[PDB]
This record gives C-alpha cells, sequence and structure tokens, in this order.
C-alpha cells in the first residue's frame, strides 16, 4: 500500500506539469540571477559573489533532485536501483543543507557590514568570501556521510536517532538561531541610525530657527558650530565615485556653516545672518535626499525562509517519534514547501535588490 | 530642480488697467520669491523681494502676494514707464531658477507708421554694392509686414528687417527694412518698392522711387 | 555707492576660454556670497553658481559644472568667472549679483558682460549716409554695415540729438552686421545746420563721422 496508487492518470498528469514547471522556473531563475552577476563588473562585489553561490546551490537542486524527486512523488515507487539512490539522496540532503547555510553567510555579510563597516571592509574580500562558499560547501557534505555507512523504497537511516536530531540541529535549528540573532542585531542598529540621523537634521533645523533670530554673535556662534558638529555626523551615515557626490552636498553646506562662523567671530551678526540665509537653501535642497529597504527585504528571506522549512523539520522530529493522523501527502507536500525555498529566494532578489530589477525588464 | 512657470507669456494693457502677472512654481517654494523688471538686455531691477516685501524706491503701484506654489505680482494702476519683462526667480533650494517672463505692453491710439525710403550712397556704389534702406517710423501695434518689389514684382533675397522694443514715452515702435543687391542688378532696373502692412489700413502702404532723377 | 563693474565684451574663439571681471566697491566684498547667471536674447535667465569671497568657497548648477568656474581675487576686490571649451550655446550675457537676503534692503548687480563665441574674423564697418531721395519733417538716416562683432556706439552730432532718434538693433548675415539708425528734424533746422552721424566699433578701433548733406 502506498496512497499515490488510489489517485487516478486525470490528476496525475497535472501532476506532471507542476513538478515539472516547479523544476524549470526554480532552473531558468538562479541561473538568469548567476549569468546577471557574470555579466556585470560593478556587479562583482565580495556580496554578490554569494547570491551567486546561493543560486548555484539552488541550481544543483533543481536539475539533480528536483526533476528525479517527481518520478518518486507522482507513482509512489524507485525505478532506478542501489547505487543511483544513494547519491540522489546525498544530493537532496546536502544541497538543501548549502542552499540553508548560505543564507547564514550572506546574513553573516551584512551583519559584519552594517556593525564593523569600517574594520571587516578589509577582510571583505573575493577570496575571504571564496573560504564561505567553501566551507559551507565541504560542512554540508559532512551531514550526508553518517547514513552511507548504515528495493522500490528510496528513504534515509532513521534507525540511528541521534543522527536523525544531529542532522536537523546542524543545518536547521542553529540556522534560525543563528538568522533570528543577527536580524535581531541588524534591525537594531539599523533602526537606531535613522534615530541618529533623524537627530542631526533635528539639530541642524532646530538651530537654523536660532540664528534667523538672534540679537548678538555669542549665540549665532553656538548655534552654528552645533549645526558644523551635526553636519559632520550625517556625513558619515550612508566605494568612492557614487558615494563622492554624496558627501560633496555636506562639505558645502560644513563650508557655508564655516564662512558664517567667521563671521560671526569677526562681530558682523548682520552679515552671518545673510551667510546663514544660503544654509536653508542647501538644507532645502538636501531633505528631497534624507526623505531603508537592504534591511526591510531580508524580513522577507527570513520570513519566506521561516515558512519555507519550519514545517519539514518540526514534522521531521515528531514522525520517529510518535500514522498519527497523518498522510504521507503531507510529508510529501512540505518537502516541496522546501525545495520552494530554492526558488523563492531568486525572486525575491528580483523585487528586493535594485540590480537585479535594472536587469530582468531588459 | 524647481520649474516656474510665468503666465501669461505676452500681456497687453491700457493705462489705467489693473493687472496681476501670475508665477506658478512645480513645487513649493516656500515665500523664496523675488520679481525682477527688465526692458531689454540691461541688468534686471529687483521690484518685490520674498513674495511680499517691497523694495526701497520702487514705486507704490507695485505689490507682491503668494506662497506655496501661487505667485501674483501686482499694478494696481499700469503707467507708461512699466512696459518690459517681469521674471520671478525661486530660492527655495539648489539650483536658482527664473521664469521665461511676462511681456507686458501698453496700448495707446493706433499710429500708421512715418514711411520714408532712401536709395544707395554714392559712397555704397563706389565699392559696388547697393542698399535701398526703408523706415517705418512710430506706429501701433507692433506687428507689421514689410514687402520689396523691383520693377513690378516681389524680391525675397538680401532683405533685412529690425525693430525697436516699445517706446518709453508715445508707447510706439519702430522697423527698418534694407533691402542689398549688387550695383549690376541694382542699375539693371529702374523701380524700387518698400510695400507695408499694418492693422491702420487694408490696401498696403506703399514708398517708392526710380534712379533716373 | 555699491557697484559691481563687469569687464567688457569679449570675441572668442570656440574651443577657448575667457575669463570674465566683476570688480566690487562701497561694501566690504568679502563679506557677502556672489551669484553669476547666463540670459540669451529671447530667454529667462539661468545661474551658473557662486563664490563666497572671503574663502573662495563655490557651489555650481550641474547643468554647468565642468563649464564654470568661479574665483576671486581679494586684493583687488574682484571676481571672476571663467568659462571653458566654448561653443554657439555659450554666446549670451553674463551678470554677476549679490544676491537678495531678508536682511538687506536692495541686491546689486554687474552690469552685464557679452560673450561672441564665433571665428569669423573682426571687420571694421564701411559707414554710408542716407539722404531724401531729392513734408513739414524730414527724416535722415546712418547705414552702418559690413562689421562684426558687436558692439558699435552710434550718435547723433557727437550726442547733442538724441530726441527723434531711433537706433534700431544689429541684425548678423553670414557673419557680417548691419545696423541702422534713423532722425527726424523739422523742415526749418535740415539743410540748415548739418546732420553727423558718429560710429564707434571699438574692436576696429575705428571712429568714423559722415555729415548727411541732399542727393
Ligand atoms: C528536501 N529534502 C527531502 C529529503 C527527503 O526526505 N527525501 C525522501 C526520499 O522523501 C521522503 O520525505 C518521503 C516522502 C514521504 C514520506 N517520506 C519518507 O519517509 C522520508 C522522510 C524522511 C526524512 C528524513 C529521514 C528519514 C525519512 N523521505 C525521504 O527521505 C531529505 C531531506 C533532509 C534530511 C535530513 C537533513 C536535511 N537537511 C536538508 C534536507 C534534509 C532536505 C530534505
Amino acid at each position: 500500500y502506498i496512497y499515490q496508487d488510489s489517485i487516478s492518470l486525470p490528476w496525475k498528469v497535472l501532476l506532471v506539469m507542476l513538478l515539472a514547471l516547479i523544476t524549470l522556473a526554480t532552473t531558468l531563475s538562479n541561473a538568469f540571477v548567476i549569468a546577471t552577476v557574470y555579466r556585470t563588473r560593478k556587479l562583482h562585489t565580495p556580496a554578490n559573489y554569494l547570491i551567486a553561490s546561493l543560486a548555484v546551490t539552488d541550481l544543483l537542486v533543481s536539475i539533480l533532485v528536483m526533476p528525479i524527486s517527481t518520478m518518486y512523488t507522482v507513482t509512489g515507487r524507485w525505478t532506478l536501483g542501489q547505487v543511483v539512490c544513494d547519491f540522489w539522496l546525498s544530493s537532496d540532503i546536502t544541497c538543501c543543507t548549502a542552499s540553508i547555510w548560505h543564507l547564514c553567510v550572506i546574513a553573516l555579510d551584512r551583519y559584519w557590514a552594517i556593525t564593523d563597516a569600517v574594520e571587516y571592509s578589509a577582510k571583505r574580500t573575493p577570496k575571504r568570501a571564496a573560504v564561505m562558499i567553501a566551507l559551507v560547501w565541504v560542512f554540508s557534505i559532512s551531514i550526508s556521510l553518517p547514513p552511507f555507512f548504515w528495493v522500490s523504497e528510496c528513504v534515509v537511516n532513521t534507525d540511528h536517532i541521534l543522527y536523525t536530531v544531529y542532522s536537523t540541529v546542524g543545518a536547521f535549528y542553529f540556522p534560525t538561531l543563528l538568522l533570528i540573532a543577527l536580524y535581531g542585531r541588524i534591525y537594531v542598529e539599523a533602526r537606531s541610525r535613522i534615530a541618529d540621523l533623524e537627530d542631526n537634521w533635528e539639530t541642524l533645523n532646530d538651530n537654523l530657527k536660532v540664528i534667523e533670530k538672534a540679537d548678538n554673535a555669542a549665540q549665532v556662534k553656538d548655534a552654528l558650530t552645533k549645526m558644523r558638529a551635526a553636519a559632520l555626523d550625517a556625513q558619515k551615515a550612508t566605494d568612492s565615485p557614487e558615494m563622492k557626490d554624496f558627501r560633496h552636498g555636506f562639505d558645502i553646506l560644513v563650508g557655508q556653516i564655516d564662512d558664517a562662523l567667521k563671521l560671526a567671530n569677526e562681530g558682523k551678526v548682520k552679515e552671518a545672518q545673510a551667510a546663514a540665509e544660503q544654509l536653508k537653501t542647501t538644507r532645502n535642497a538636501y531633505i528631497q535626499k534624507y526623505l531603508r529597504k537592504a534591511t526591510k527585504t531580508l524580513g522577507i528571506i527570513l520570513g519566506a525562509f521561516i515558512v519555507c522549512w519550519l514545517p519539514f523539520f518540526i514534522i521531521s522530529l515528531v514522525m520517529p517519534i510518535c500514522a498519527c493522523w497523518f498522510h504521507l501527502a503531507i510529508f510529501d507536500f512540505f518537502t516541496w514547501l522546501g525545495y520552494l525555498n530554492s526558488l523563492i529566494n531568486p525572486i525575491i532578489y528580483t523585487m528586493s535588490n535594485e540590480d537585479f530589477k535594472q536587469a530582468f525588464h531588459k | 530642480d524647481i520649474v516656474l512657470t510665468q503666465s501669461p507669456a505676452t500681456l497687453s494693457v491700457t493705462p489705467g488697467d489693473r493687472v496681476s502677472l501670475s508665477c506658478r512654481a512645480s513645487q513649493s517654494v516656500s515665500n523664496y520669491l523675488h520679481w525682477y523688471q527688465q526692458k531689454s538686455h540691461e541688468s534686471p531691477r529687483l521690484l518685490i523681494k520674498y513674495a511680499s516685501q517691497s523694495i526701497s524706491g520702487i514705486p507704490s503701484r507695485f505689490s507682491g502676494s503668494g506662497s506655496g506654489t501661487d505667485f501674483t505680482l501686482s499694478i494696481n494702476s499700469v503707467e507708461t514707464e512699466d512696459f518690459g519683462m517681469y521674471f520671478c526667480q525661486q530660492s527655495n533650494s539648489w539650483p536658482l531658477t527664473f521664469g521665461a517672463g511676462t511681456k507686458l505692453e501698453l496700448r495707446r491710439a493706433d499710429a500708421a507708421p512715418t514711411v520714408s525710403i532712401f536709395p544707395p550712397s554714392s559712397e555704397q556704389l563706389t565699392s559696388g554694392g547697393a542698399s535701398v534702406v526703408c523706415f517705418l517710423n512710430n506706429f501701433y501695434p507692433k506687428d507689421i509686414n514689410v514687402k520689396w518689389k523691383i520693377d513690378g514684382s516681389e524680391r525675397q533675397n538680401g532683405v533685412l528687417n529690425s525693430w525697436t522694443d516699445q517706446d518709453s514715452k508715445d508707447s510706439t515702435y519702430s522697423m527698418s527694412s534694407t533691402l542689398t543687391l549688387t550695383k549690376d542688378e541694382y542699375e539693371r532696373h529702374n523701380s524700387y518698392t518698400c510695400e507695408a502692412t499694418h492693422k491702420t489700413s487694408t490696401s498696403p502702404i506703399v514708398k517708392s522711387f526710380n534712379r533716373n532723377e | 555707492q555699491i557697484q559691481l563693474q563687469q569687464s567688457g565684451p569679449e570675441l572668442v574663439k570656440p574651443g577657448a576660454s575667457v575669463k570674465i571681471s566683476c570688480k566690487a566697491s562701497g561694501y566690504t566684498f568679502t563679506d557677502f556670497y556672489i551669484n553669476w547667471m547666463k540670459q540669451r536674447p529671447g530667454q529667462g535667465l539661468e545661474w551658473i553658481g557662486w563664490i563666497f569671497p572671503g574663502s573662495g568657497n563655490t557651489h555650481y548648477n550641474e547643468k554647468f559644472k565642468g563649464k564654470a568656474t568661479l574665483i576671486v581675487d581679494t586684493s583687488s576686490s574682484t571676481a571672476f568667472m571663467q568659462l571653458n571649451s566654448l561653443t554657439s550655446e555659450d554666446s549670451a550675457v553674463y551678470f554677476c549679483t549679490r544676491p537678495v537676503s531678508y536682511y538687506y534692503d536692495f541686491d546689486y548687480w554687474g552690469q552685464g558682460t557679452t560673450l561672441t563665441v564665433s571665428s569669423a574674423k573682426t571687420t571694421a564697418p564701411s559707414v554710408y549716409p542716407l539722404a531724401p531721395v531729392c513734408g513739414s519733417s524730414v527724416t535722415l538716416g546712418c547705414l552702418v554695415k559690413g562689421y562684426f562683432p558687436e558692439p558699435v556706439t552710434l550718435t547723433w552730432n557727437s550726442g547733442s540729438l538724441s530726441s527723434g532718434v531711433h537706433t534700431f538693433p544689429a541684425v548678423l548675415q553670414s557673419d557680417l552686421y548691419t545696423l541702422s539708425s534713423s532722425v527726424t528734424v523739422t523742415s526749418s533746422t535740415w539743410p540748415s545746420q548739418s546732420i553727423t552721424c558718429n560710429v564707434a566699433h571699438p574692436a576696429s578701433s575705428t571712429k568714423v563721422d559722415k555729415k548727411i548733406e541732399p542727393r
């Protein structure tokens, strides 16, 4: 007895489609993502090498696992024999462990970038980022070795239980306690920084009003030396070409504060007040460019990673414990929900990241 | 960049009349808007700064109103000295931007032009060049059409027209037209005709001469 | 007597550069922003940029970024703008101006400087007098033909007669300028008293008096 046996051939030709059309959309979405990076030298970044390295594993799953997941899922048996299904399992288990852990190494980059901006930009390289893809492809294999030691029924060793729980801890719970701890850190920095920056513009605006309606030099001085402190901070908030243009606009803002200050120090209050009038002009113009998506979008990867892989890994632990009102259709349905992760990852990075959306539309 | 759309492009007023010049900003510029007069190329005279502030020495007949995107310069009773280009500039944000102008032109009784013709000087002829010069002077309104004829029928090529801005005092306009020929083509012909076409008259205003004199 | 005295007009070859002047007087030159403006015959003005003389700091309109460089010589209390790699789209009028402040009763402009960007060779004008063909008023005139660059200065009887005078704008035709001027006087005054149009083209250091006399 296998449940599939009582599902007629009308539904079986509609269930060759969806799993042929899900398999295909994984190959040509993750290949459109590698060739986007392969085909751009501004996109040749240490953090866009990882996205490709990710899409690389999700491309392996789409050709090694997904088309030969279906001849088993549709019928309910296994035609291809012993020497085959030992390295069919090995791929599925590791290639989906790679897929998961690559989401950690991506979130290690974001974390160390947004937390140690200055110092880790030197360690951040291709070579240091090649170590990461590698040591996650090596550790991934080190999970599928344990069952290798120990007809028509392809499945993995559920006799040793210590393996069962180690396999689900080393490739899932660690990676989601880690994801939750990094996204925690990141969201709190990323939210403090806009607050810090909001306090900077609040100072620069509050103090301008002080100068406008000021009766003497002394208070114009203290007010201009506060905008300066504040401008010179905003300038450090967020290599060489793009950013250059952003900082230059502050180097005007600052120079106007400097020229005012001089007149304030020379005792020329009315002169300073005029000199400061130019500042509103400059504030007014860098109000558009003040008025956080990189951090919003990793909330969709966490979300679409939780929703995809949690069920399979929960249901993977109470099965060997507990049919406790359990149908092998629900263990098969949440196996495709975790394969679906290898689809959803590329399609979030086109709506999210603005360099894959300049690519696709062409 | 902030676009200041001035309306209307051109405006005709009778002295006495009330006039509202409009200046519309593509986005808010708060009260950072100023108004200028420019009679010609001469450097602009600031009429009104910061929308409502009026400038020392500018006459009382000029005044400003507005905030956000809709601005109005206002001449409660336009005088004769008031022709020219009215220009709004914003200083809300960089870069400073102007409007394209409202061109303010005054009315006055009509006047057909005093038309004078002038053959070539003995001097121009002794360098083998021939220029027939026609002045049409002190007419209103400004639109006018000159046409040249050598011995009956129309000549386009070689013609050069110029025009004065509207006059300070009598509010009238003036034009020069110059037909330039080769000394040969000059004295290969006899009758030279400067036909002018103005609102003051349906059939045209025709001045002429012949070389034989 | 606060004043901004800009430099004179300049013929210049396309590809070349120019320096324009703004000598400032009667206020501490170093205490106030200065702006530079461009205006072409039929059009609004555009802002090029400002400098702060006391420091030489500058902002520029993206539009004019590589074109204009504003500098300043504090010691002669003057301001310069250097335009570079010039083109036909550069012939226009250039004004420096102290901007308009909330805190000061007026603003202040230079008289303008007029750049002419061409390969055309400077040429001194021929000046033909225009007499009547042989009537309470009589109208004489004065053709000024085949010069470049602008300007010419025209007057009647070394400046004495300005009333009832119409001097028309200059007009290009294949790299030469025609200008003209009419003068209308009573039948009694001419030919009694001599009428003479005076024509200066400073680019050719050319002064030319022609006394209108009857054909
Ligand atoms: C997506 N991929 C699926 C793949 C798999 O279950 N493939 C089989 C062939 O399909 C089954 O689901 C079938 C279908 C319905 C009932 N079935 C079973 O009885 C057993 C369940 C089982 C799971 C674990 C241990 C013993 C038995 N199945 C199988 O083994 C193994 C994975 C895995 C196992 C261990 C660690 C892992 N990390 C990432 C992964 C993974 C990726 C993950």
